[PDB]
Parts: structure tokens; sequence; C-alpha cells
């Protein structure tokens, strides 16, 4: 799930370190 | 927290030398110190720890990914050492499943914050840990799950109240979302003051008709988690001008502008040949967004890139478009039809992030019945013309016309951003 026009999702970015 | 047992008390000595070294900032030093206590001391659990800790610290200074890969390892090591104490072992998986997610290992967290549920089955902590894990990688049946355990045994857990509520309002749960959201924020328990919660219970009592929500935005604004009770946004550059309504001038993007609406024939064109002969291009909004009614995008762009077989539909679209960088390298829009019928409610939402402005060009626009509301100044649209609003305050949308309204979404970077910013920012 993607935060296309909302704040639907628990988070809204992807996670991949520094 | 105490983290040394029987054998470690004994060679204290040697671990406070090389913990000295690690809290004094000689992280390389330091790596070395505890590697050699763990290969003079291979069963030491407070080495072990020591050499992992070292390892992150290190991460931290090298911005790696993968050193940080190699402590993520040492945690785990220390768990599987002997006579290992309590603290020490929760610790160490914390850690672990911390860093794990911070590499997006979400897999991997998840078996790690199961590992340590099962080893402190008590720990009502580590549960509600486990519940944020399973959030993250999508899967709210478990975690909803997990927080009915912890709610079961501890009924007034407010970190595990919000979460309970955050899972009922995405599954539409609306009125049951409202006292889990409302008694987890108030309980002020650690982990409860956080936007998306405040976000999601006004928003959750907006739909039921409550009018305390704005309180609740005007509590969230001077906790500091909006930038304002109108624009509620959560993933923000700050600074950057806040405004619902712009113009094209102040926006800076005339070129673009002139480009849609002098070819706005081709885009509404090629939109209608979508939906005469590909209509299933046109995917229903899937963000809960509506109260009643019928709603698809067609999106061509998404995080700054191009969908290839979108483009097929839409060719000519696609070509006029990529001449515009400001709009097709913004990785948090998008670029996309949207296509609504009579008998809509669009709820009044907001988008995730300010930085990005969002044009609207029309392009099949009923006489009647269509207008979009913006903070507190309501509009319409007109076919071949752009309307331009920032998202990130609170917008809502009405179709009650006798036909079928298109318009063309573009969204771009807000034009305040430098393209430094543009280049690091996180996709959305
Ligand atoms: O009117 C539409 O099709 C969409 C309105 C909306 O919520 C948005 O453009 O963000
Ligand atoms: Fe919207």
């Amino acid at each position: 799930g993607k935060c296309k026009d909302g704040l639907g999702e628990y988070t809204c970015t992807s996670l991949e370190g520094f | 927290p105490k983290l040394l047992n029987k054998f470690d008390k004994t060679i204290k000595a040697e671990l406070d030398a090389a913990e000295k070294l690690r809290k004094r900032g000689k992280i390389e030093e330091a790596v070395n110190a505890f590697k050699e206590l763990v290969r003079k001391y291979p069963q030491s659990p407070r080495a072990r720890y020591g050499k992992a800790q070292c390892e992150d610290d290190l991460a931290e200074k090298r911005r790696s990914n993968e050193v940080l890969r190699g402590a993520i390892e040492t945690y785990q090591e220390v768990a599987s050492l002997p006579d290992v104490p309590a603290d020490l072992l929760k610790l160490s998986l914390k850690r672990r499943s911390d860093r794990q997610q911070f590499l997006g290992h979400m897999r991997g967290s998840l078996l790690t914050l199961q590992r340590l549920v099962q080893l402190f089955p008590n720990d009502t902590s580590l549960k509600n840990d486990l519940g944020v894990g399973y959030l993250l990688i999508g899967d709210n049946d478990n975690a909803k799950k997990v927080y009915e355990e912890v709610l079961s045994v501890t009924p007034n857990d407010g970190f595990a109240k919000v979460h309970y509520g955050f899972i009922l309002k995405a599954q539409n749960k609306i009125a049951e979302s409202i006292p889990y959201l409302k008694e987890g924020i108030e309980s002020g328990d650690p982990g409860t003051d956080d936007g998306r919660f405040y976000f999601h219970l006004g928003d959750a009592m907006q739909r039921v008709g409550n009018k305390e929500a704005y309180k609740w935005y005007e509590l969230g604004h001077k906790r500091g988690h909006f930038a304002s009770v109108w624009q509620r946004s959560l993933y923000n550059v700050n600074g950057l001008k806040a405004q619902p309504w712009w113009t094209p001038k102040e926006t800076g993007y005339t070129e673009l502008v002139k480009s849609l609406e002098r070819n706005w024939k081709l885009i509404r064109d090629e939109g209608l040949a979508v939906m005469d002969k590909a209509k299933g291009l046109f995917l229903p909004e899937d963000e809960n967004l509506r109260e009643k009614g019928d709603w698809s995008q067609f999106t061509l762009w998404q995080q700054g890139r191009r969908n290839e077989n979108a483009c097929k539909g839409a060719p000519k679209t696609c070509t006029l478009l990529e001449k515009f960088p400001e709009t097709t390298g913004c990785r948090r829009g998008q670029i996309k039809y949207s296509i609504m019928h009579p008998g809509t409610h669009v709820w009044p939402h907001t988008g995730p992030t300010n930085c990005r402005l969002r044009m609207h060009l029309g392009l099949v626009i009923p006489k009647e019945g269509c207008k979009i509301r913006c903070a507190n100044e309501t509009k319409t649209w007109e076919e071949g013309k752009v309307l331009i609003f920032d998202d990130s305050f609170e917008h809502e949308v009405w179709q009650d016309a006798s036909s079928f309204r298109l318009i063309f979404i573009v969204d771009v970077w807000h034009p305040e951003l430098t393209p430094q910013q543009r280049r690091s920012l996180p996709a959305i």
C-alpha cells in the first residue's frame, strides 16, 4: 500500500538503511 | 539493568576498559578491543554485546548498511551464548529488531520480535513491538490479533489502544475506532503522542459528524504534529510556503500550465479513448476516501517513475509531459487521469506531504454539480483550465452532475524546494 492521495498507511516511506 | 553473569563479573576490568574506549568515541579501537575479548572469552555475553554495540556505532560513523548487518548478527550471537542475563538478552534482541527495521529487513525483524515474545511471554511491551512489526509489513490482520491479546491482559495500555484504533480506522470501522484512538491519546502513555493518531482520530470524528474533531486538530497543532489546523500532512519540509490555493505565476511553473492548457484536448481525447476502449486501466480509488460514489484513476507517473504500459495508452500525453521534469520527477506525487461520476462525495482529507502542489486540468466538466473545497474556499473546474492547490490542506469534493467528470491531475515539487532537497527526499 502507498500513500498516494491520503495518509492511511502506518508508514508512507520505505526503509532502506542509510 | 543487570547485564553481567557470574563469569562476566570476573572480567569486569577488561570489559570496562573496552567500553570506555567506545564511550570516548574511539570506535575503531573499541571494536578491536571487544573483538579481542570475544576471541579470549567466546562465551562472555557482555563482550559479545560490546562488540555488537561497537559495530552499531561504527555503522553510524561510516553510514554503512553492511557494517550494521554485522552488528545485527552479533546481537543475535549474544542470545545464543550460555548464561545470558535476562536484561541483556532482551536488550540485544530488541536492538537487533530495531536495526533490522531500519535496514528494511521487515521479515527478519518480525522473526526476532516473535522470538522475544516467546522468551518473555509476560512482557506486554514486547507484544506491542511485535504489533508494530506486523504493521510495517502491512499485516494488519496479525497486528490486530496482537493488540487484542495485549488489551485482554492490560485493557488500559494506551500504546495498544491507539494502534488498535489505528487498525480499526484503516478497516473503515470508523465509529469503533474513536474511543480507542481518543482514550489512547488521552492516556499519555509513551508512543501515543504521535501525529498519525491525532490525524485519524480527527478524521474519524469528521466522518461521523463529531464537531470535537477540530479541537483535536488544534491540539495536534499545539503539540507540533501539524503545521496548522488546516494543513495536516505528516511528511513535511518545514518552512515551505503554506497556502491552500495557488496561481500558475505563484508556482513559477507557467510553461507547464501553458502546455497543459494549449494541448488540453489531446489529453482529454486520450483519456476518453481509454475510457471507451481500455477502461480497465482506470483503477478505483483505494484509500477509503469516498463516502459514496464511483471514482477511478488512470496513473501515468508515480513516485517519479513512468508506467510504460500506462503510457502505451496515452502516448501523446506522456510524450508531452516528459518535457517537464518538475512533474515527471516529483517522487512525492503522481500524474493521472481522475474520473468521478454523479453521486460521489469525497471525505475531507489531506495528502501525506507538503512537498508537492497538485494541478487539476479540466477535461470533461459538466455544467453543474462538481466542486472542490480546499481549506475554507470552494472552487470548480473549467474545461481546458488548470487549478492549483496544496493538497496537504484539508480538501473535499462533490460530484452531483448528470454525467461523468474527467480531470487530469499533475503533481509538481513545491517550488521552494531546492534541487538538493528534490534529490534526497524519500519517495512517497
Ligand atoms: O477531484 C478529484 O478527482 C480528486 C480530488 C482529490 O482529492 C485530489 O486531487 O487530491
Ligand atoms: Fe485529495
